[PDB]
């Protein structure tokens, strides 16, 4: 699939203002403005480095400089629950007190139905069947951008836009797969990569924007269908023989 | 039976085949030359051949100037777009009066297109992904293919996908003996229920269960739809249903409206106008109807004297109830209509005149038996002084309090008795205006 | 629960005929205005007619929220009520008519009609199969009751329900269908050998017997607004309750109306209206006015009633003067209930009935003196006298509240011309319009 | 120690059952505000009302904020109490009606007990176990799990789920580690390695916390105070879940949003339901805005449709105008800066300013907190200044007569270092007199 607006773009741009070269500084600015000159660099900045390490209880010092580094979406990713020492200016709230022990506590429990009144709204209304009511009119994937004559264009835009490390993100490995992956090839659990981060949605109605034509609405457009599946429960329910003569 | 909610008893202009307004046809009573004015402009917008062309409908409260809308509305039918409006509709917290008027006007041009579409759907009956050689590689793909092989009536298909696919595909959590509707347009695919081959019973996830697709695996069908020009550019401007990275993020962004640009609809109106060229597409432009003009201050007025100058400009129709009023923005600037002279200028006035007493009271008898009530011809009279003499819309009102008091009496008909039980009951604007003035602590 | 100024009034007082009662279900006097209320009532109880806005007038401390109460009360349960004051719609996310949109559609109301099965038995094998990183999850289930047995397959928010409140292989649990709600009832087989780690205590119910599965058909209401923040994108749910909903587009109404149009020729759903009340609508812009003289012209629009107690005064976002705070365009469309004063017998039945409401035993002096103040100064600070004067009165250790309690209490709690008076002779003190003040005694 | 204008009153001082006594409590004069201050944390304490607003008023220095504060330590440190500024309500985050509904539900405490089985204490040996009959196809095929604890005179091992070996597996659980087992969920967690494995290694991230005290099985009732604000933040915002949108938001900036009433409808009801079943105990605060005058019109009109409610808290405003025209509006001449509306739903109550006598007291007893000690004659000469300047200007000039007294090395302050004092700083009068007299932009 790809968009029929085409975004033409000129070769010269991209190798001179985007790509670095032997002429142009980007790659030597990059590094003065991200590693030299960066507050939270350990090798001349290790006094803050050790200040932030007091406050947040850190356990390791590069971690500032390697949070300002990376991207948002990579640093939700490989967020990982580490372990922080009690001798810090960290602190617990009252409702990250609460959050932490209703995680896994069961029904009929005060905290766990206190801190769950959105999923009792959930399952009260009968929120897990009720019909999808809006789709959109149209849908479209981003826009394309062609440059004639560049193959680094293409595979920068194929990087981005099908990002393997994002796409294994957003959905799992097959079962076999990682059956595949853990015992015949050793790779343990915690080298996995991170999977199964996008939300499940509100029903199975919900999971896509394609509608099939709806049998409801197939037999109650015409009334004598109507009529006639309206007798037909309490013929079945009578335990009976029914013959219907058409002649179309 | 029904809902009426001061109208519904329009149902047209109720013209001749001549253009001549007859007098009581369509729940019309009178405004012949204004009815026959809002013909001539049906008949200008069927041509479906000019562009920013607008008319005022200009008069007093309770003539008829939104009901003379609705006609238009119903008598253009629900092929041709319309959108109505309020002047207060067009300031929002999240973009400029500027953008939600030309997204308004942008919505008012419709589109017909006979779209074909790639179908492969079909009963999956295996699922067989083929690993990678280094999965932990970096780059790369977890999989490398996937095999489904899909079973509908008289056929059977081998499908070998790529990764991308098979991330939509397990996504709607398919499996074995699931019938599913793979769309190759989009990438997009859907879940269509388990199959009524196997048994049926013994599920506990409230499933639907729908029989065997007919025909082939591979399809293509022709789908008419019917979408505007202001979806074509929202749907461009927030790109979702790819199968890429940002066609997944951006369902999960709060959506918010944006400052669309002036190069996105040119490359709209380009693909559109090579749409129609090919012979596939159609243009229907139709009807943006804002009522309160007066409501809108200068500025959206000073780019109204602009955007009635595009190309595919919509026919406008505003609507308003002042006589000679001050602009909203301005101190010194008075104006007919609350509507400046630069603009109307390029407007066309239709100019709607108030009721009679006979008037008066056969719009009573229509929305009488409208609202499914038997009146008596002296409650009809009395009605019909009140609309002589206190407003319109009070004796319109005031059907339903009398049914009510009459049906709480164990009776069908109305009398004059309920109609002064319901003067002594509910009050008009003008008695109430009467004991607030002679009051003792701002009643 | 607890007590607050509208809690003594459960209903109208109303006969078959809407005739009012004198004392009757909470209310008292008012006999024009609660016969009103009766036919407002009516009106949205019929559901035949959409759109009509009605006036609330009168002066303060008369019984407008009272009598707003009141319809509330005697509109019963399943029918919406949207009480909004007018301040809440300026909002730093929501345009005004946004707010007013949302306002509007939260009072119509879609009861849809749904048909749920009720699985109760005796669980006896639970197969649960679960991928390595523990995202796949499907299994089987394996339930029977006395006379039938029949094993099942579950889904994966099956199995999330499963593994929340534990089940151990002979709790009889009880399953339903459409709303995926598992209950578990108690434990039957008792079991001997048990791992010592859990605090179970879990009753002696019995295993049931009859039918494994039964047919029930249910009704839940849900309303319009709800609806629209479900389907305007993909995680609405939690936009019902952050508020984070943000303009929802025209082309999600009118496809949500078209919807419910298709659900009601269908038999599937019901429309049942409701009413829109807006406390304080003087508090309002000309554009909120503006939108509401065509919002009442819709289909889907409910019964909007509108309090104030402003009089001649200024519309806000103009420059004139306009009768009730409201233009004479929206008062043309509007039908006008004119609330009055009170006299010396209506305020001791509302001062009888409020110190019953707070069950505090008033004396008939003591209760003479209160209708007293309360027809020299507002109703609302006799009103506001009991409790204190309750405070008091055990304060002196009885449970009578006498006159030196009650006078007590007005010489300790002050009237707003009291007040005034009070600050008049010493304005030095306060500080003034221009802020020039006497901080100094000498 | 730290003082800031205040501490030096603990409560109000009332008597048993009567009369605030004159010198008690660090409060001194305002005898019959002090009784009514009483008389409304009585009525708090009776914890029957809900929606009763008290506006106390006075001129500056006079002590409103100061009874507030009174009101506060009397209540004590567990029913909530919020103190607010006026100016505070206009968040540009949020629109200010939501900040003030947010304000009026962060004054209801409750107080819910429970009762927790859990076990605790070093872990000396862990193994599970295969079962007897091993399935085919798979490795490890666990019927049980045991696991030894250990804790101060206490050691026993246990049976365990074969599950929890999969969270014992996530836990990173070995020999040597502290685990906290609570009953009925399973849920293992680590607190860190016992101090006997402290100094294995050189080297080491890993905390080392002490063995726990009492046996490895015990039952403790804990009662955990909430307000019902934080369960709206906690049930608004999305719990524990494995979507990119939670952990998104948990790394962008905490924003705030427009808190529906469905979902404090929801929280109100399963609150009264836990209420009923007599686990939970709801307790109602005090909300005190000072400052009340500068609140806008909006405000004003929300606050007179929220005074209404069932759960609305007392409400507590002071202020210090007196005929001065409401902000928002022009057009209206109001007691306090608070409109009638609104001032008819409260009771006034009045702050007399103090005498010659009381600014002794008061200056006194600030000499003694403030641990200073002052002469006679420069008692009565700071009495002399407070009246003919400001009580408050004798309450700044303490501090720098002990400075300038300590600076010549006596621990005492004389009429000399007072009269340096009053050349060095000015008061408000002789700033404006010499402002008034001079030409030089002063
Ligand atoms: N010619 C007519 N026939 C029937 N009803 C009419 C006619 N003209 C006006 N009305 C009624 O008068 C009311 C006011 O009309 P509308 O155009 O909606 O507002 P306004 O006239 O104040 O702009 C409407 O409810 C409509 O039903
Ligand atoms: N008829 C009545 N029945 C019950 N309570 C009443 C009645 N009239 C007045 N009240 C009481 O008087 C108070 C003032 O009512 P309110 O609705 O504020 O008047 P307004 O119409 O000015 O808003 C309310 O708290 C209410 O409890
Ligand atoms: N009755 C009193 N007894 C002792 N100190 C008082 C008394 N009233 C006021 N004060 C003192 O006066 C100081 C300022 O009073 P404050 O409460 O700020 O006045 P206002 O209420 O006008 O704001 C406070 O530090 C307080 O300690």
């Amino acid at each position: 699939s790809r968009n029929p607006i085409k975004y033409s773009l000129p070769r010269l741009i991209y190798e001179d203002l985007i790509l670095p070269n032997y002429n142009n500084d980007v790659d030597i600015a990059n590094k003065l403005k991200n590693v030299k000159f960066n507050i939270f660099n350990p090798s001349t900045n290790y006094e803050l480095c050790l200040f932030l390490s007091k406050l947040t209880g850190e356990p390791s010092l590069n971690e500032f400089f390697r949070v300002s580094t990376t991207p948002l979406l990579k640093r939700v990713i490989e967020r990982t629950n580490g372990p922080k020492n009690t001798d810090s200016l960290s602190f617990k709230t009252i409702t990250q007190e609460l959050l932490e022990v209703t995680r896994n506590a069961p029904s009929e429990g005060v905290m766990a139905s206190l801190l769950n009144v959105e999923k009792h709204a959930y399952e009260r209304e009968y929120l897990n069947c009720i019909q999808r009511g809006y789709h959109p009119n149209v849908s479209a994937p981003p826009v394309t951008i062609e440059v004639l004559g560049s193959s680094h264009v293409t595979n920068s835009i194929n990087n981005e836009l099908f990002d393997p490390l994002i796409s294994q993100a957003l959905s799992d490995i097959p079962a076999i797969t990682q059956y595949n992956m853990h015992v015949k090839k050793g790779i343990p659990v915690e080298d996995f990569p991170k999977t199964g981060l996008f939300p499940e949605p509100l029903n199975k109605n919900f999971s896509s924007n394609i509608s099939m034509p709806s049998m409801d609405r197939f037999i109650t457009e015409s009334a004598k269908l109507r009529k006639l599946d309206e007798l037909l429960v309490k013929l079945k329910s009578e335990g009976h023989r029914v013959l219907i003569y058409f002649q179309m | 039976v029904t809902r009426t909610a001061a109208h519904t008893h329009i149902k047209g202009l109720g013209l001749d085949e001549s253009g001549v307004a007859k007098r009581v046809e369509g729940g019309f009573v009178g405004q012949i030359e204004a009815r026959e004015a809002c013909g001539v402009i049906v008949d200008l917008i069927k041509a479906k051949k000019m562009s920013g062309r607008a008319i005022l409908l200009a008069g007093g409260p309770s003539t008829g100037k939104t009901a003379l809308a609705l006609a238009i509305s119903q008598e253009l039918g629900p092929k041709v777009p319309f959108c109505p409006l309020v002047g207060s509709e067009l300031y929002s917290v999240e973009v400029k009066k500027t953008e939600t008027l030309m997204e308004n006007f942008r919505r008012a041009i419709g589109l017909r297109i006979k779209e074909t579409k790639e179908v492969y759907e079909g009963e999956v009956t295996e699922l067989t992904p083929e690993d990678a050689e280094n999965p932990l590689g970096g780059y790369g793909k977890t999989i490398s293919h996937v095999i489904v092989g899909l079973k509908s009536a008289k056929g059977t298909k081998t499908l070998r996908l790529d990764p991308t696919i098979y991330e939509s595909i397990q996504r709607e959590k398919v499996s074995i003996g699931d019938v599913i509707y793979i769309e190759a347009n989009t990438g997009a695919v859907k879940r269509v229920g388990r199959s009524d081959a196997y048994a049926t019973e013994f599920d506990l996830e409230t499933e639907e269960y729908v029989p065997l697709p007919k025909g082939e695996v591979h399809k293509k069908k022709e789908i008419v739809q019917d979408v505007t020009l202001h979806d074509l550019d929202v749907a461009n401007a927030r790109p979702q249903g790819g199968q890429d990275v940002i066609s997944m993020m951006g369902q999960l962004l709060k959506p918010k409206k944006t400052e669309i640009t002036e190069k996105l609809r040119q490359e709209v109106n380009k693909v559109v106008a090579k749409y129609i060229d090919q012979g596939v597409a159609e243009l229907i432009p139709g009807v943006l109807f804002i009522d309160e003009v007066n409501m809108l201050d200068i500025e959206i007025f000073t780019y109204l004297n602009k955007a009635l100058e595009s190309n595919i400009a919509p026919v406008v129709v505003l609507a308003s109830n002042r006589g000679m009023t001050t602009v909203r923005g301005t101190e010194d600037v008075i104006s007919p209509h609350g509507v400046p002279p630069d603009l109307i200028d390029r407007l066309l006035i239709v100019r709607t005149l108030p009721y009679d007493k006979d008037e008066i009271r056969t719009i009573i008898e229509r929305r009488a038996t409208v609202e499914r009530l038997q009146v008596e011809s002296s409650a009809l009279d009395l009605l019909a002084t009140m609309g002589t003499e206190t407003s319109l819309r009070y004796a319109l009102q005031l059907l339903a309090p009398c049914g009510i008091l009459a049906q709480t009496s164990n009776r069908k008909e109305i009398v004059v008795n309920d109609v002064n039980e319901a003067k002594l009951l509910f009050l008009d604007a003008k008695r109430s205006t009467k004991i607030l003035e002679t009051s003792a602590n701002y009643l | 629960s607890l007590i607050a100024a509208h809690s003594h009034i459960t209903g109208l007082g109303l006969d078959e005929n809407l005739q009012p009662r004198p004392t009757s279900e909470g209310m008292v006097g008012q006999l024009q205005a609660r016969r009103a209320a009766g036919v407002i009532l009516k009106m949205v109880q019929n559901g035949t007619i959409a759109g009509r806005a009605v006036l609330v007038a009168g002066p303060p401390s008369t019984g407008k929220t009272a009598l707003a109460m009141g319809v509330s009360q005697s509109l019963g349960k399943d029918v919406p009520f949207t009480a909004i004051a007018g301040s809440e719609i300026f909002s730093l996310e929501l345009s005004k008519t946004e707010a007013l949109t949302q306002a509007f559609r939260k009072s119509i109301g879609i009861k849809i009609k749904e048909e749920t099965e009720l699985i109760e038995g005796e669980v006896v094998e639970i197969q649960i199969d679960r991928s390595i990183t523990g995202g796949h999850k499907q299994g089987k289930l394996t339930i029977k009751t006395t006379d039938m047995e029949t094993i099942y397959e579950l889904g994966n928010k099956m199995i999330d329900g499963l593994t929340k409140e534990k089940v151990l292989a002979g709790d009889v649990i009880s399953i339903d269908k459409a709303s995926g709600k598992i209950t578990k009832l108690g434990r039957s087989f008792a079991r001997s050998r048990d791992y010592d780690a859990m605090g179970a205590d879990t009753r002696f119910v019995q295993c049931p017997e009859g039918e494994l599965q039964k047919r029930k058909t249910v009704v839940h209401t849900v309303s319009l607004h709800e609806i629209d923040v479900i389907n305007s994108r993909t995680q609405g749910f939690l936009a019902l309750f952050t508020g984070d909903t943000g303009e929802i587009r025209s082309e999600v109404r009118d496809q949500i109306n078209t919807k419910v149009a298709e659900w009601k020729e269908e038999g599937k759903a019901e429309i049942v209206p409701g009413v829109l009340f807006i406390d304080e609508v003087h508090m309002l812009d000309i554009e909120c006015f503006s939108f509401i003289n065509r919002a009442l012209e819709d289909e889907f629009a409910p019964i909007v009633m509108m309090a104030t107690n402003r009089g001649v005064s200024k519309t806000r976002g103009t420059n004139y003067k306009s009768p009730h705070g409201l233009p004479l365009d929206l008062l043309d469309r509007s039908i006008i209930i004119t609330t009055k004063s009170y006299n010396e017998q209506e305020i001791k039945t509302i001062l009888s009935i409020r110190a019953q409401e707070e069950e505090v035993e008033l004396s008939s002096d003591a209760l003479d003196l209160l209708t007293k103040t309360g027809v020299e100064t507002s109703l609302r600070y006799s009103s506001n006298l009991i409790s204190v004067a309750q405070q008091i009165a055990m304060k002196r250790k009885n449970n009578t509240v006498e006159v030196e309690d009650v006078k007590r209490a007005y010489l300790l709690f002050l009237d707003s011309a009291r007040s005034v008076k009070y600050v008049q002779e010493n304005e030095s003190q306060y500080i003034d319009d221009q802020g020039n003040v006497q901080i100094s005694i000498a």
